[PDB]
């Protein structure tokens, strides 16, 4: 009944906005800012050491690709 | 099955597999889309392993599928690796084509047991005055060349190769661990200009590569040497094997860089807590056993000219003859810069080298020590406050310090004078006379950059 | 809203929690409602929390105290009216000679002149 | 580590449920929440950085449907503030263990080399009652890897009579 319970959850919560349309794999949201180092959330396709461009035209270098957050 | 990447922190990837098909501790993994090869280090549980990368980690996503090989890193061995340049994974990088062998051996292996420990003392004459007189070598024993940055470890190693390997009837292995690529190219072309390229096998994980390459590189270099040692040809005996390593310190340095990333508390200065063990595991495979003998020469870097640093201070216990270079002597113009008071060897005892040689060496060291002690008084006070014996000792000690200088066969590029090769008997005879006082009438400038004692007299007469 | 509340005090280091939409920039100056005390933002800890350094004594400050923001770094009075006066870091007269007679303010955190 | 951090929440939940006489409802709710948080898509939609804790609690209320109450809502609100929502499965496991212990019921697993019939299972159930519990929940599991014998696992206690005899004899041989 555990897998049927999971299916019941999938029914009660319909699709969840398609997870905000897969949350747009090439997207993020700044979480922490300190001393020129920031942490971004949700850059699923962030490749190690690539250029991340923010909203003002700046650029960043990804340093840590952790399980849930991307340092820069 | 296959796993996927969930973190990438510098050179330390980590993968999540199924709960059933987790790999072993030193298995090898291959990223599907690329050529990066991973080696497991830790096993974090819950179907997660933590590996390090044998290549560059630029442009790796999270979620790339990873497949396992269920076997450690395997390198080719045999005679097909002779005269070839190879990388960490044993892939040819001299563009001569693939290696023509089928043999394989894992690079992770236990040291020979204590039962199979054959230790011999058969002297080896290198033709260098200070090395022969003070710290003699032994065929089958481990040697080290301690020294700072730029005091001449590599030049001394290339000199010892010239005096031994060229006349050596037996194979060899050169393993560069984090060094200048220019030096590797120069060595390759020097061997190829001569005809002794068919007697060496070369492994180069150099100083421009990620720490994964510099870490597990010496292991391949001596994995080949182990096979060369433990080999028998029918109606033939074992082959004597040389082994030259360059800056084995870089092996531990590359382990320090990935220490914190593996989740360990730092040790005394900055080193990993497993420094001594991870040095012993490597250093215990270099010994020589009942079948075959491995003569080893190793240059060992010394950080910030500090012989107390944990890594050089840990390496001392693993060597038979320790040659310590000094920056002051090199800055004084004396080459080689070998320090006569720190060089030691287990082969310097009366029962091995004879009574006369032992007495000469001890007398030379005593004279140098007394001069080193007098050096402080003659600075504040004058040279004329001392008695006559002390002044005589000072003059003799300066002459002795000069007489250890020698023009190498490979150093004629820097200076220009041709090299010299001094037999042991000439060194002993010269130093006996110099201690007896027979040469008190020779100015000390005649003992500088000369061979045997006859050149000293000739140069004095020319002056 | 710009207003937020104090949630932590450790000596001279005070934390403030804003709602997640209105977190202020770094080096912004905050004014504590009901008292006279200026806080400078040092880093953003996420989830609407901001860690600040207090400019003055912190005794008598309690948690859950409303804090308002200025949306700008510390501003000081400039001009010819500042000649002959003594001022603290925040640009206030401590020579006991009345308020500064000027109207022009500037932020104290600005970029150094460029190469050109 | 995760089990250590789940002690107080599980103990408090069990104490409240036992004192309110609603242990079954909390057990069902906790299992549902553990299954929900175990899901990948739901967790991804839950850890969005824009959501306040109230939003997460409301999302849990929507997915849970009925069986919710002020007690469960308050529990989830308290968990969300400290950001311990990720460790719900450990809380559920601890709660189930405490409920089983309070009822004097212990779980056992009987693993054999052949499928068992009713009489052997009943005999083993009767035998294990000498551990003096309320009942045993026997979950039989066939293993062709074994040759013969049954191994029973009760918590951390195991009783072995199977092919492990071969290994035990091998060690004594060598
Ligand atoms: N035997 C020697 N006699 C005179 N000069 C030397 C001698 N060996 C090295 N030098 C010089 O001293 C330096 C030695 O550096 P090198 O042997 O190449 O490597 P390392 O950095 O390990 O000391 C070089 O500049 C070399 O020209
Ligand atoms: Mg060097």
């Amino acid at each position: 009944q555990l897998n049927p319970s999971e299916i019941s959850a999938l029914i009660k919560q319909r699709i969840g906005d398609l997870d905000t349309s897969a949350t747009a794999k090439n997207e993020g949201t700044i979480v922490m800012v300190s001393d020129g180092i920031v942490r971004i959330h949700g850059l699923a396709d962030a490749m190690y050491g690539e250029m991340i461009e923010f909203d003002g035209g700046l650029f960043g270098m990804a340093l840590n690709l952790e399980q849930d957050s991307v340092g820069a | 099955s296959s796993g996927r990447i969930i973190q990438i922190i510098g050179a330390v990837i980590d993968v999540e597999f199924e709960r059933t098909s987790v790999p072993k501790i030193y298995d090898a993994l291959q990223v599907d889309g690329t050529e990066t090869t991973l080696e497991v280090q830790q096993q974090l549980g819950d179907g997660v392993v933590r590996t390090i990368a044998m290549g560059s980690t630029e442009g790796l996503k999270r979620g790339l599928t990873v497949t396992s090989t269920n076997a450690p890193i395997s390198v080719p061995v045999g005679t097909a690796t002779l005269g070839r340049i190879m990388d960490v994974l044993g892939r040819p990088i001299d563009e001569a084509g693939p290696v023509a062998t089928e043999e394989r051996l894992p690079i992770h292996r236990q040291a020979p047991s204590y039962a199979e420990q054959a230790a011999s003392t058969d002297l080896l004459e290198t033709g260098i005055k200070v090395i022969d007189l003070l710290c003699p070598f032994a065929k089958g024993g481990k040697v080290g060349l301690f020294g700072g940055a730029g005091v001449g470890k590599t030049v001394n190693m290339m000199e010892l190769i010239n005096n031994i390997a060229k006349a050596h009837s037996g194979l060899s292995v050169f393993a560069g661990v984090g060094e200048r690529t220019r030096e590797g190219n120069d060595f390759y072309h020097e061997m190829k200009d001569s005809n002794v390229l068919d007697k060496v096998a070369m492994v180069y994980g150099q100083m421009n590569e990620p720490p994964g390459n510099r870490l597990r590189v010496a292991l391949t270099g001596l994995t080949m040497a182990e096979y060369f040692r433990d080999e028998k040809d029918e109606n033939g005996k074992g082959r004597d094997v040389l082994l030259f390593v360059d800056n084995i310190y870089r092996y531990t340095l590359a382990g320090t860089e990935v220490s914190a990333l593996l989740g360990r508390m730092p040790s005394a200065v900055g080193y990993q807590p497993t420094l001594a063990e991870e040095m012993g595991v490597l250093q215990e495979r270099i010994t020589s056993t009942k079948s075959g003998s491995i003569t080893s020469i190793q240059a060992v870097y010394v950080p910030a000219d500090d012989l107390t640093d944990p890594s050089p201070a840990t390496t001392f216990a693993h060597l038979d003859a320790t040659v310590v270079l000094s920056r002051d002597i090199a800055s004084s113009g004396i080459y080689p810069a070998i320090d006569p008071l720190d060089s030691t060897s287990r082969q310097l005892d009366p029962l091995v080298v004879g009574q006369e040689h032992y007495e000469i060496a001890r007398a030379v060291q005593n004279v140098l020590q007394r001069y080193k002690e007098l050096k402080d008084i003659i600075a504040i006070l004058g040279m004329d406050e001392l008695a006559e014996e002390d002044k005589l000792v000072v003059y003799r000690a300066r002459k002795i310090q000069r007489f250890f200088s020698q023009p190498f066969h490979v150093a004629e590029v820097f200076t220009g004078a041709p090299g010299k090769l001094v037999p042991l008997k000439e060194t002993i005879r010269g130093f006996k006379g110099l201690l007896a006082g027979e040469y008190d009438h020779i100015p000390e400038q005649a003992f500088y950059m000369v061979g045997g004692i006859d050149e000293v007299i000739a140069k004095a007469e020319k002056l | 809203m710009s207003s937020g509340r104090i949630i932590q005090i450790i000596g001279a280091v005070i934390d403030v929690e804003f709602e997640r939409t209105s977190v202020p920039k770094i080096y912004d100056a905050l004014q504590v409602d009901g008292t006279e005390t200026t806080l400078e933002v040092q880093q953003q800890l996420g989830d609407g929390v901001v860690r600040t350094i207090a400019m003055g004594s912190t005794e008598g400050l309690k948690r859950g105290l409303t804090v308002t923001s200025t949306n700008a770094p510390i501003s000081v009075p400039v001009g010819t009216a500042t000649l002959g006066r003594i001022m603290d870091v925040l640009g206030r007269p401590i020579d006991e000679a009345g308020p500064v007679a000027t109207e022009e303010r500037l932020p104290i955190h600005r970029q150094a002149p460029s190469y050109a | 580590e995760l089990l250590t951090l789940a002690r107080p929440y599980a103990k408090a939940a069990f104490a409240y449920a036992s004192e309110q006489g609603a242990t079954d409802n909390w057990s069902n709710a906790l299992q549902v929440l553990s299954a929900a948080v175990q899901d990948e898509a739901f967790s991804a939609y839950l850890n969005r950085p824009e959501l306040t804790p109230a939003e997460q609690v409301k999302l849990f209320a929507k997915v849970l449907g009925e069986d919710q109450s002020q007690a469960v809502s308050n529990f989830l609100t308290l968990l969300a503030d400290n950001d311990r929502l990720v460790l719900l499965p450990e809380i559920a496991a601890e709660y189930e263990q405490l409920k089983s212990q309070n009822n004097n019921n212990v779980d056992v697993v009987i693993e054999s080399a052949f499928p068992l019939t009713a009489e052997q299972e009943q005999l083993l159930k009767s035998a294990l009652e000498k551990r003096f519990n309320s009942t045993v929940t026997v979950s039989v599991e066939v293993k062709p890897e074994l040759i013969a014998g049954v191994v029973i696992r009760a918590g951390d206690q195991v009783i072995d009579d199977s092919a492990l005899n071969k290994l035990e004899k091998m060690r004594t041989r060598l």
